[PDB]
């Protein structure tokens, strides 16, 4: 399979370029018609209506650059891709590692023999400014949940850029707890859950505190836990 | 010209055994392939259909097509294929990507594992009394968002998006926050959160008090 | 042709519904289970699943 | 072979069963009233009368008929393959043909054309049956038509198919007074009976002294009638009548003959001839048969023929390479009174 | 999946002839005899259970019959099968039991229960093989040709046959009450019960403990255990649970037929000499041995006779040849010879005699 | 399904007697036709003549019946064995590691199941006590070979019984290392080699060693070692 | 009776492909059990053929037969999958097990590893003669040693101790050590050893010294 | 199944007797594997394993 890459993620502000970059490994000196695809926020597979495949013309669907303005290259191994003048609503993940899209009805047509994928990569159209969660709820409460027969853990919110730093007592902990992410809510901003869910006679005998860091900025937060069934509580 | 069409809107099946998606349009001649996404997730290839197979991995899955219709199967489904499936033919005059058709691993059964948590605590400058409903763990997904607040049923007055699935559990969650001006915190002794689920067709319910 | 059900569900032919073990879990449970579906070619697999009962230490 | 399903029977106390109808192959069931069945332990009803079974049958195929079964079929003609040896510039070789007058063969250069038999006749009647290694000339009944006992009680379209047609005139029976028995009268099946009562295949009854065989089937080696053969023999393979020896001066003896229809004669030609060579031999007369195609000839010399026939007075004519001579001798007749070979 | 027989288990059934000439219910009860392989081997389905222990396992010294309410173990070494002479039995698990057997009009099947009694269980069953070829030989030759026949293939593989099962139904017992004081109780021995009463109470139902009915004799009392956590199969002769033919399940059958080659002998050489238009053949038969003979010509006269004993036969051969097949060899060819006592070149009665030998039909017409 | 434990290795003396063992479940419940196989180094493999079925009769036959005996056992849920009088001639490794045979000749056949094996036993007929393992290169020295071009090696002869813990220091050094099976000499002790492949540099730097160590005799050996195609030793 | 005949006496492969195993009988009418083993451990269940299929180890085999013939088909081998494989039916009758066929995938063939070693430099009691030498890797399985010892030729009281295959390098091995008496090397210098391979009709061959 | 051959020697098709990127290596190796081998139904596969080798370049 030819090996595929992207540029890091990115976040953004309306009215500028973007200049994403891809690289495809292995064979693929000239591209093999590898193409720009790109998916909004937990939407179904809406597509790029900017470029199909490209190593030669900067070829697009027929519906983006009516909105936004769209193109690609087709330099050797490495498929760069700009994206200008945007807007929010252009926050989505970018799939360039993609196989050959065979255009039918119009020029000419391409392989079956060989598989080609990969990873998807982030651009972030914000209006939020650099932001830990941690002077919020962490810092002056204690972290507290009440279930009682098995809901028991801990909360963040509001963090912008990504990522979280989340940790709890001596390491060890994270092996019994789980942890469920954010995602980028309409404010600009990110919210996090991580909880310790077992029923109470194999869970009230320890002692629980919690440690979240916004590596961005070093806004951080160690906090004591007070879940219900412990005696720690009462 | 079509759009492509897949025959099972919902889908949900234990470990193990068989699926059987499909998909349709009133033409082929040019190859349609099938793509897996796991949540969160980049897209992989499985099949290819029109005439002949292609694949990256070895052949637990694999699929055919007769006429109109194109389908894939995958064998001893108790992995993370936990996914939405979807195919695409690229060319001319628009043709476009299937709608994402979803199958999940049939989680044993429980009710919403729902949360509540403490805000800002001492301060009341503005804001503080921002506590936060979660959806968790359960399936499948007929719900929607209640709340028990102020003494009563509310809705509104409330900053609202939608977060990632619970990793080492099943299903989606969201951060409904209680907005409420200032010394909200403390006017009210309770604060309830609420699940509305067309499935359960009632409400399961969590709460907290300060300390607790 | 198209998979199985237990009528519970559109659950497919043969996997376990939560554990292993079947009729050494509640022997009326051929009652419920065995009834009808036997009739489409899948449920075959079913027979191989509950009654090769799978406790821990039956292993591949 | 059929088989008989019967569901395990309903027993009503206190009150009377009914009949459901439905489309099973020879769906039968009835109603039997005043039945006071016991179990090991006491009877089964609370009431000694007013009491009902409910007894059901039908047939179906056996899971035997994948493999034990009989099948009908309709011929229409024939067509007729042939294996032929040659001797071709004086070597074997076997042409391998379609005998309808279709398929030309070519081997050594030559081509050959087979056919049409002159006789259109064959052992297999219109209507046929087969079952295994023999075959069997039978006016077998309708599918959907045939009756209790006989061949066709059950008839099915293909070995697989669910469309049973059966007719064995299942009739049920009151049970005897305390059991929980299903009793029945039916026709006892009638591919059982056919496989006893069978007769004699086609491998041993055809005539012309036909062989037999079943897969597929074929009529082999049929006595009946005769064969147009036509070669188209390439100019390289003949030797021109001045590369031939020219035999002269030629005269024949028989120092013995007897008309045994196995090579019984014997004649000793004496000849001339002008080179060595090989040399074509053939019997002028159709009532003489010689063995010997082609011979070596030399010199001033004599060659050896053996001969086959009928006559009492072999007296023949034989050419050896465009060059005639006549044999006359007395035949006597053979002692054996039978032989196996033709 | 043979696991199948820890869900369902063995029967008491009616039985038309208990040993004795008296119909009985039995545990070795036969429910179908069924013939279809044509090297004459039987499968015999019986309401025993073979290869199993009353502990559901796998046992293959064992069976499990049925003592009265719940299955008990006895030994396979013991279970016997016959029909005139002992059968050889050549297969068995669960229900089904493989047999290779002599001839007879009836079938019995039995065993030694755990109290050292023994059953058995007798039908009427007309067992004749069909003959495979041409000869009626009783036991394969050391020496023979091979011929096409069917088996039921001795691997249990449980595949392609399969049959039914049901929940049993209630099982009446007469000891499950008694007469004391003038009311009837009812005894529960730790199985769940169901009982119905005449008496001057509805008291009627189901229970799991034992009861006191009031005022009522016995005999106005009936009950029977109700609840049956094993299945069973859903014979005829024993009595469905309800009209809808419920609480099913299947189980796959073993034994499936195999096409398979035979051998059968073939009959020694007969002895043959040679008659004017004549072969006569001196026979030696073994066994019931078929001859045939054709013409090989346009009308074939086909012939044929079983032969039992030496003997010896004179086959007129024709012009057009003779074909005589005898038992399972190939078949002999014969053709006649123009031989005569007469002579041609002798004097005219001589010349006369030679053809009219030759040519009986044509010299007396042209003469 | 048919699971199954044996009992480890063991040592009898010629013309004693040995009860090998196999408890069993997989379900089974009781004793089912458990059934074996016996080996030794050589041109084939053979069934044990006292193990079919085990439990009608012990499963003497037209062979075996002779100048050793033996019994197969009844017990519940295991299939116990005695085999008796043994010689040299039954020095072997044992597999009591079948689920059911068909064996056809009998009245009877069986099932095909999921037919999963079992796992091995051994026993070492032999006259000798414990004995130490420290013979020709492993005492007073060093150890250098001087063959192999990316290699090195050992000995170890004359010790009994197994096992012997040896490895490159203490089993600390792995990273390279084969060591092959102990072999039965007539006297009854064990001969033994092991050896690393490290690249010829990497071995000419560090300390290295390797350690015979042996529980009945209660002894441990250690001394320097430095191989001819090496590095450190020009 | 009839002996279950393996044709391949040994099949040689390559790491990540397939190959066909046959066995030939006149009969057998019953389950056909294959199996294999690598060297130091218990054998296992690939599949039954003869009868009709049930398979032991995961999924990538199949097995098929006609006539005389019952045959097996290995795939997927990217791991160091070398063994011996069998098949077999079981008693009763006399009827007994097949010979065997050892499988192994391709090497980098090379010369032997030879480690020719003395005896201890002290303890002279102990039989300084008594060299070592365990070889490896000679190619394919044909060999024996031979020695040059005290400047003659020699192979008496050679302890050859032959082993088992090289643990991560799939290639055959023998312990090889002299038993001979107290001073010897300590008066004689010129000694050798030789890997006397029959495939090579010669031998691969390492000398050595005191110190060195 | 089937395999192919070369030379002295028979071997799988799937990978080559010679060092990955073999063609890139030794563009000649045809001149050697393909005079009469041609015929082989693992040839398709020999032919792919050589050309389209999955060089060290690529992943899996």
């Amino acid at each position: 399979e030819v090996q595929l890459v992207q540029s890091g993620a990115e976040v953004k502000k309306p009215g500028s370029s973007v200049k994403v970059s891809c690289k495809a490994f292995g064979g693929t000196f000239s591209s093999y018609a590898i193409t720009w695809v790109r998916q909004a926020p937990g939407q179904g597979l809406e597509w790029m209506g900017g470029i199909i495949p490209i190593l030669g013309t900067t070829d697009y669907a027929q519906k983006f650059q009516g909105r936004v303005t769209i193109t690609a290259d087709k330099s050797t191994s490495t498929a760069y891709m700009e994206l200008s003048s945007l807007r929010s609503e252009d926050t989505a993940v970018y799939y360039c590692a993609r196989d050959p899209p065979t255009h039918g009805g119009d020029f000419n047509y391409y392989y079956y023999g060989v598989a080609v994928w990969g990873q998807g990569t982030t651009v972030t159209v914000s209006s939020a400014s650099t932001k830990g969660p941690s002077v919020f709820p962490l810092a002056p409460s204690s972290k507290s949940t009440s279930g009682g027969t098995a809901a028991l853990g801990c909360l963040v919110k509001d963090y912008f850029p990504e990522p979280v730093t989340v940790s709890w007592n001596s390491g060890a902990l994270t092996s019994g707890v789980h942890t469920f992410p954010a995602v980028l809510q309409s404010s600009g901003l990110y919210s996090l859950s991580s909880v310790v869910t077992v029923p109470s006679s194999s869970l009230g005998t320890q002692t629980y505190i919690c440690n979240v860091n916004h590596k961005p900025s070093n806004t951080k937060v160690d906090k004591k836990v007070e879940p219900k069934s412990c005696d720690k509580t009462h | 010209e079509i759009v492509l069409t897949q025959s099972p809107g919902t889908l949900s099946l234990s470990p193990g055994e068989r699926a059987t998606l499909s998909c349709r349009a009133s033409q082929s001649n040019n190859y349609l392939a099938w793509y897996q996404q796991k949540p969160g997730q980049a897209p992989r290839l499985l099949i290819y259909g029109a005439s002949i197979r292609a694949t990256g991995i070895p052949d637990r899955f694999s699929g055919s097509g007769s006429g109109t219709d194109f389908t894939l199967t995958i064998s001893r489904l108790a992995p993370e294929d936990f996914a939405v499936y979807y195919c695409q033919q690229y060319g001319s005059s628009p043709l476009t990507f299937g709608p994402g058709t979803k199958v999940d691993i049939k989680r044993t059964v429980a009710a919403p594992s729902v949360f509540i948590f403490p805000p800002s605590d001492e301060q009341l400058k503005s804001g503080t009394a921002s506590v936060v409903c979660l959806l968790n763990n359960f399936y499948p997904r007929e719900a929607k968002v209640q709340w028990k607040v102020d003494n009563a049923l509310q809705s509104g007055n409330s900053q609202e998006s939608v977060t990632e699935q619970d990793s080492k559990d099943s299903t989606y969650s969201l951060s409904s926050t209680l907005t409420l001006s200032k010394a909200d915190y403390e006017k009210h002794k309770v604060y309830a959160c609420e699940v509305t689920h067309q499935g359960l067709s009632s409400p399961v319910t969590k709460s907290f008090n300060r300390g607790e | 042709p198209v998979m199985c059900l237990l009528a519970n569900t559109t659950f497919p032919c043969s996997q376990p519904p939560c554990t292993p073990c079947c009729y050494e879990k509640e022997p009326e449970e051929t009652l419920r289970m065995l009834e009808d579906n036997v009739m489409r070619p899948g449920y075959y697999q079913l027979l191989q699943a509950s009654l090769t009962c799978s406790p821990h230490r039956q292993r591949r | 072979e059929y088989k008989t399903v019967i569901p395990s029977p309903y027993v009503k106390c206190c009150g009377t069963a009914e009949c459901k109808d439905k489309s099973l192959p020879d769906y039968s069931c009835k109603v039997f009233t005043g039945v006071y069945p016991f179990m090991w332990g006491g009877a089964y009803c609370f009431c000694d009368t007013e009491n009902t079974q409910l007894s059901e049958a039908h047939v179906e195929k056996s899971e035997s008929c994948k493999t034990e079964f009989a099948s009908a079929y309709r011929a229409h003609t024939a067509s007729a393959s042939a294996k032929l040896r040659v001797l071709y510039q004086g070597n074997n070789v076997t042409v391998s043909a379609y005998a309808n007058g279709d398929h030309a063969v070519t081997v050594k250069d030559a081509k050959f054309i087979v056919g049409p038999m002159s006789s259109a006749w064959t052992p297999f009647d219109n209507k046929i049956v087969v079952y295994k290694g023999d075959v069997y000339n039978m006016d077998y009944p309708p599918f959907g038509a045939g009756r209790p006992g006989q061949f066709g009680d059950i008839q099915s379209r293909t070995p697989e198919s669910e469309d049973v047609y059966a007719n064995t005139q299942l009739v049920l029976q009151r049970p005897s007074a305390g059991t929980v028995h299903v009793p029945y009268s039916q026709a006892p099946s009638g591919f059982k009976y056919w496989l006893k009562e069978r007769g004699a295949s086609l491998q041993h009854t055809a005539p012309f002294g036909c062989q037999i065989a079943t897969n597929p089937v074929r009529a082999m080696n049929c006595a009946v009638g005769n064969m147009p053969i036509s070669i188209d023999i390439p100019d390289a393979a003949f030797t021109r009548v001045v590369d031939a020896p020219s035999l002269t001066d030629m005269s024949c003896e028989v120092p013995a003959c007897t008309h045994s229809s196995d090579f019984g004669g014997v004649a000793i030609i004496k000849y001339a001839a002008s080179k060595k060579g090989k040399c074509a031999v053939h019997s002028m007369t159709n009532a003489v048969t010689i063995r010997e195609a082609e011979i070596e000839v030399e010199g001033n010399s004599q060659l050896q023929i053996s001969f086959s026939t009928a006559l009492a007075s072999a007296e023949f004519r034989v050419q050896v390479c465009s060059t005639q001579v006549h044999c006359a001798a007395e035949c006597h007749p053979p002692k054996d009174h039978i032989v196996n070979y033709p | 999946n043979f696991n199948v027989y820890k869900a369902i288990r063995p029967y008491l059934a009616h039985c038309p002839d208990c040993g004795e000439g008296h119909s009985c219910h039995s545990p070795v009860a036969l429910e179908r005899i069924r013939n279809e392989a044509t090297d004459g081997t039987l499968k015999i389905q019986v309401s025993l259970q073979i290869g199993i222990k009353t502990d559901d396992s796998h046992d293959w010294t064992k069976l499990r019959y049925m003592d009265n309410h719940m299955p008990a173990d006895a030994e396979r070494a013991r279970l016997f099968v016959r029909t005139s002479a002992p059968c050889t039995i050549t297969g068995t698990m669960g229900h089904f039991i493989l047999a290779r057997c002599p001839k007879g009009e009836t079938l019995t099947v039995g065993f030694t229960d755990g109290r050292k009694i023994s059953h058995s269980c007798t039908h009427p069953f007309h067992h004749d093989p069909p003959v495979i070829g041409r000869e009626k030989f009783h036991s394969r030759p050391q020496h023979g040709r091979e011929l096409p026949c069917s088996t039921y293939a001795q691997s249990t593989a449980a595949t392609a046959e399969e049959i039914e099962v049901h929940m049993p139904p209630d099982t009446p017992d007469r000891t499950l009450m008694s007469q004391q004081s003038g009311n009837v109780k009812i005894t529960v021995n730790s199985q769940t019960v169901r009982y119905k009463c005449n008496c001057g109470d509805s008291n009627e139902g189901l229970t799991t403990t034992d009861k006191v009915i009031n005022n009522c004799k016995v005999d106005q009392c009936h009950a029977a255990v109700t609840n049956h956590k094993k299945w069973q199969y859903n014979s005829p002769l024993v009595p469905r649970n309800a009209e809808l033919g419920d609480r099913k399940g299947k189980v796959h059958i073993p034994f499936p037929l195999a096409n398979v080659t035979c051998r059968v002998p073939k009959a020694r050489n007969p002895t043959v000499t040679y008659g004017k238009n004549q072969v006569i053949m001196l026979l030696y038969p073994d066994h019931p041995t078929l001859l045939s003979y054709r013409n090989m010509g346009e009308e074939p006269n086909y012939q044929e006779e079983w032969v039992t004993h030496k003997k010896e036969i004179r086959l007129t051969v024709p012009t057009e040849g003779l074909e005589v097949t005898w038992g399972n060899n190939e078949p002999y060819k014969y053709w006649p010879q123009l031989s005569t006592n007469g002579t041609a070149h002798g004097h005219p009665h001589e010349i006369i005699l030679y053809y009219y030998e030759l040519y009986p039909t044509m010299t007396v017409v042209v003469v």
